[PDB]
């Protein structure tokens, strides 16, 4: 008759319920939303509210209520669960709802050793006191459920044993912009930071995850992914294996390039017993890759590429297929097919083709990817010559094992070599594309190592960032977002460490870019266009001609103040050579969309003043980055309007944007009767992207009689994407809902 | 995961365009 | 500019 309910403070202990409290927060939370219930969401946590309950569990319990009901029809609990959520957050870390001023939780955080000293070295009090005047913290209000799962998850700076927060969002953009203008001339290193905290606070612009949970502190290590590149050696092959081991060592994603190893039958050079032939090493980088991961197979991702005319390429083809010896199998990395015009011909004439150790054939693994003309007059040379070792298979029988094993692992790539060089940045006669990363996105020049420290050598990497094409309202918002995504990348470049003296020359030498889009879907539900009938193809030229004109406009505009990257003149850049001159044709034929830009100044404009990035977009794949946006990934159809995530905490739900409005303008995934139309857009892409797009291949049993794939399609779809220009090709995805 | 038919026709792919 |  005070049947109370007592909850327990952070050691303050007993104290008794304050169910209006909870309804004011409750009721606070769910300020602008529509159809949520504030009662249902009470009803779902009083029930398992009992008596000495901490005030924390109080929180988890109200936020799970409100993350339990997100639905297609109700999609507004998203924002009641993340601000509820957000809420419990600032107090975990502050004491209170309202956030420390910024000098004072930098100073605080210096301290404790979770930020760099640098920041307040760099930066006077005053000029905190000034970003501070920036920052916004009611955007910490537009972050869907999701999205703070992930910041909580994997982005804000804590404690990973206690489970401590110490920083809410707006902090990590804030000091994110600081750290990566920190060296600019105090004339404008302000409004820079500002500008750049204002695109990523409003999610105009993305940044992977290494960037936005370490730049702010005391690590220097940011890389995603790297691209190294074996000569046929035991020296090579060591260094390789030793390189690899440092970088997946700091969680990078590998693409290696093992195709010079010579195969299996070929002569002992001298002392490096390649008798034995390519799998043996494959084996070693697979150990090598998975050597800081969990189990031995937990974690630790990569790519291998390697010629299709490769000697030992049947017994490469097989190497994930799991009904076979244990010992003429490395189940666990994928692999990356190369292939080029030749080959093609070769199935489409039914003719065959023929097997050579790279080892044997002099300058046709150089010509394969940097002279087509040579490639075939050394080619039909080699395979007339009966001296070398060689085997004939029909390019058939070939062709389909290829695609039959990429179609039942889904993980067998392939790349368009051809293509990556003559419709690329760079010369391929001084700096050739041999090779993609782990997604096939990236496509960049690469030198083999001697030793681990071998300055000669050369590593790619990948410097990501991307536009949020759902957060922008015409393509003239894109020139301020280019300078800003461009600058901060570039000073990113400077700012981290590299491990391997081959990756700092790549990085210093040619400053590669490759920033891509994210939220295509949703951008083409608002224009009312579709991925398959191939209404959204003008759309698409006309998006990605905007994205890389000022792409190239920020470069050069930098380059006129800072100067052109070292190697800018290993470039087709350099040359006055543009994406637009050297595209595949076929596109002519389904897209008429007129250039909008002036491309002819900018031609000139990078001629005299050059480029400050070699390379400036590639379009990547994206889960995390899209999820805090609340956006369809990358350039990818959406797989239905609600999407599940697991957790600890409970299954996270998040719906496509704007589904109220848009259901009927989405086209979901296997809503789209082929791959045609998604094919053509990423052809489109291609046109103006300076690296490769992680397109996928997507089949439907259900659609086929039998419920059978032909291989027949499989090939025409293979041929398709050839046709239109496309790099590279990633995943193959089969099945009809999921 | 994929399930193929295998069966492939040289003379359709043939006239096929590169 | 270009370097030198």
């Amino acid at each position: 008759m005070n049947q109370n309910l007592l909850v327990t403070k952070r050691d303050g202990s007993t104290e008794r319920i304050n169910l209006d409290k909870i309804h004011r927060v409750l009721d606070w939370a769910a300020e602008g939303l529509h159809n949520v219930s504030i009662s249902q969401v009470e009803l779902r946590s009083h029930i398992q509210f009992y008596d000495g309950i901490k005030t924390s569990d109080i929180h988890e319990t109200i936020i799970k209520a409100a993350a339990d009901l997100i639905s297609r029809d109700a999609p507004d609990y998203q924002y009641l669960a993340a601000r509820l959520a957000i809420f419990h957050l600032r107090k975990k870390a502050y004491g209170q709802f309202e956030p420390p001023a910024l000098y004072d939780h930098v100073v605080k955080m210096v301290e404790m050793g979770k930020y760099d000293n640098h920041l307040l070295e760099d930066y006077t009090e005053e000029e905190f006191k000034q970003m501070d005047t920036f920052i916004d913290h009611d955007r910490d209000m537009t972050f869907s459920y999701a999205a703070v799962k992930q910041l909580e998850g994997k982005y804000l700076v804590q404690n990973r044993v206690t489970g401590e927060i110490y920083e809410s969002a707006q902090f990590l953009y804030i000091l994110v912009a600081a750290c990566l203008f920190s060296n600019y001339p105090r004339e404008t290193r302000l409004q820079y930071v500002k500008r750049f905290y204002d695109a990523v606070s409003t999610f105009k612009i993305s940044l992977p995850t290494p960037i936005m949970s370490g730049v702010r502190t005391p690590t220097r290590q940011f890389s995603s992914c790297v691209l190294i590149e074996c000569g046929d050696s035991l020296d090579s092959i060591n260094a390789t294996s030793s390189a690899i081991v440092k970088y997946v060592s700091q969680r990078a994603g590998i693409g290696i390039n093992a195709g010079r190893i010579r195969a299996l039958g070929s002569p002992i050079r001298g002392g490096e017993a390649f008798h034995t032939g390519c799998i043996p090493f494959y084996k070693h980088f697979q150990t090598a890759v998975k050597s800081c991961s969990q189990g031995g197979v937990r974690g630790g991702a990569a790519t291998l590429f390697y010629p299709m005319w490769h000697l030992e390429v049947e017994s490469l083809l097989v190497l994930k297929n799991n009904r076979g010896v244990e010992g003429n199998r490395v189940r666990h990395m994928d692999y990356g097919v190369q292939i080029n015009k030749l080959m093609y011909t070769r199935l489409l004439k039914g003719e065959d083709i023929t097997l050579f150790s790279p080892s044997d054939v002099p300058g046709l693994y150089d010509a394969f990817f940097a002279d087509q003309e040579e490639f075939e007059r050394l080619y039909t040379k080699y395979e007339k010559d009966d001296s070398i070792r060689k085997q004939r298979v029909k390019a058939v029988e070939l062709f389909s094992l290829m695609m039959q094993e990429r179609a039942s692992t889904g993980r067998i790539y392939i790349q368009n070599v051809d293509h990556c060089n003559t419709h690329s940045p760079f010369d391929p006669a001084i700096a050739p594309v041999r090779q993609s990363n782990l997604c096939l996105d990236i496509a960049l020049p690469t030198k083999p190592l001697n030793d681990v420290n071998d300055e000669n050598g050369e590593i790619a990497l990948c410097t990501l960032s991307a536009f949020n094409l759902g957060a922008i309202n015409n393509l003239d918002e894109l020139e301020e977002l280019a300078i800003l995504a461009v600058r901060a990348l570039d000073a990113l470049l400077d700012y981290q460490d590299y491990p391997i003296p081959a990756a700092k020359r790549g990085a210093m030498g040619r400053r590669t870019l490759g920033i891509g889009v994210i939220n295509f879907a949703y951008y083409l539900a608002k224009h009312g266009k579709r991925y398959s009938d191939g209404s959204a193809n003008n759309l698409t030229h006309k998006t990605f001609e905007a994205i890389q004109y000022y792409l190239l406009k920020a470069s050069n505009e930098l380059a006129k103040e800072q100067g052109a990257c070292p190697w800018f003149n290993e470039t087709t850049y350099a040359k006055g050579i543009l994406p637009i001159d050297t595209y595949k044709k076929d596109l002519d034929t389904i897209a008429n969309e007129p250039l909008h830009y002036d491309w002819e100044a900018l031609r000139e404009s990078i001629k005299t003043h050059g480029l400050r990035n070699s390379t400036l977009s590639a379009l990547m794949p994206s889960e995390t980055s899209s999820q805090i946006s609340n956006a369809t990934n990358g350039i990818e159809p959406p797989r239905g309007y609600v999407s599940i995530k697991a957790s600890k905490d409970g299954i996270l739900r998040q719906v496509v944007p704007d589904y109220e409005h848009l259901h009927d303008a989405y086209e979901l995934l296997w809503e789209m009767p082929g791959n045609d139309g998604y094919l053509q857009l990423v052809g489109i892409m291609q046109k103006f992207i300076d690296q490769s797009i992680s397109a996928n291949t997507n089949y439907d049993p259900s659609r086929f009689p039998s419920g059978k794939v032909p291989m027949q399609q499989l090939l025409k779809d293979l041929l398709t994407a050839y046709k239109f220009g496309v790099k590279t090709l990633y995943y193959q995805n089969t099945r009809d809902g999921a | 995961v994929g399930q193929i038919d295998s069966e492939v026709d040289t003379d359709d792919l043939s006239n096929f365009q590169l």
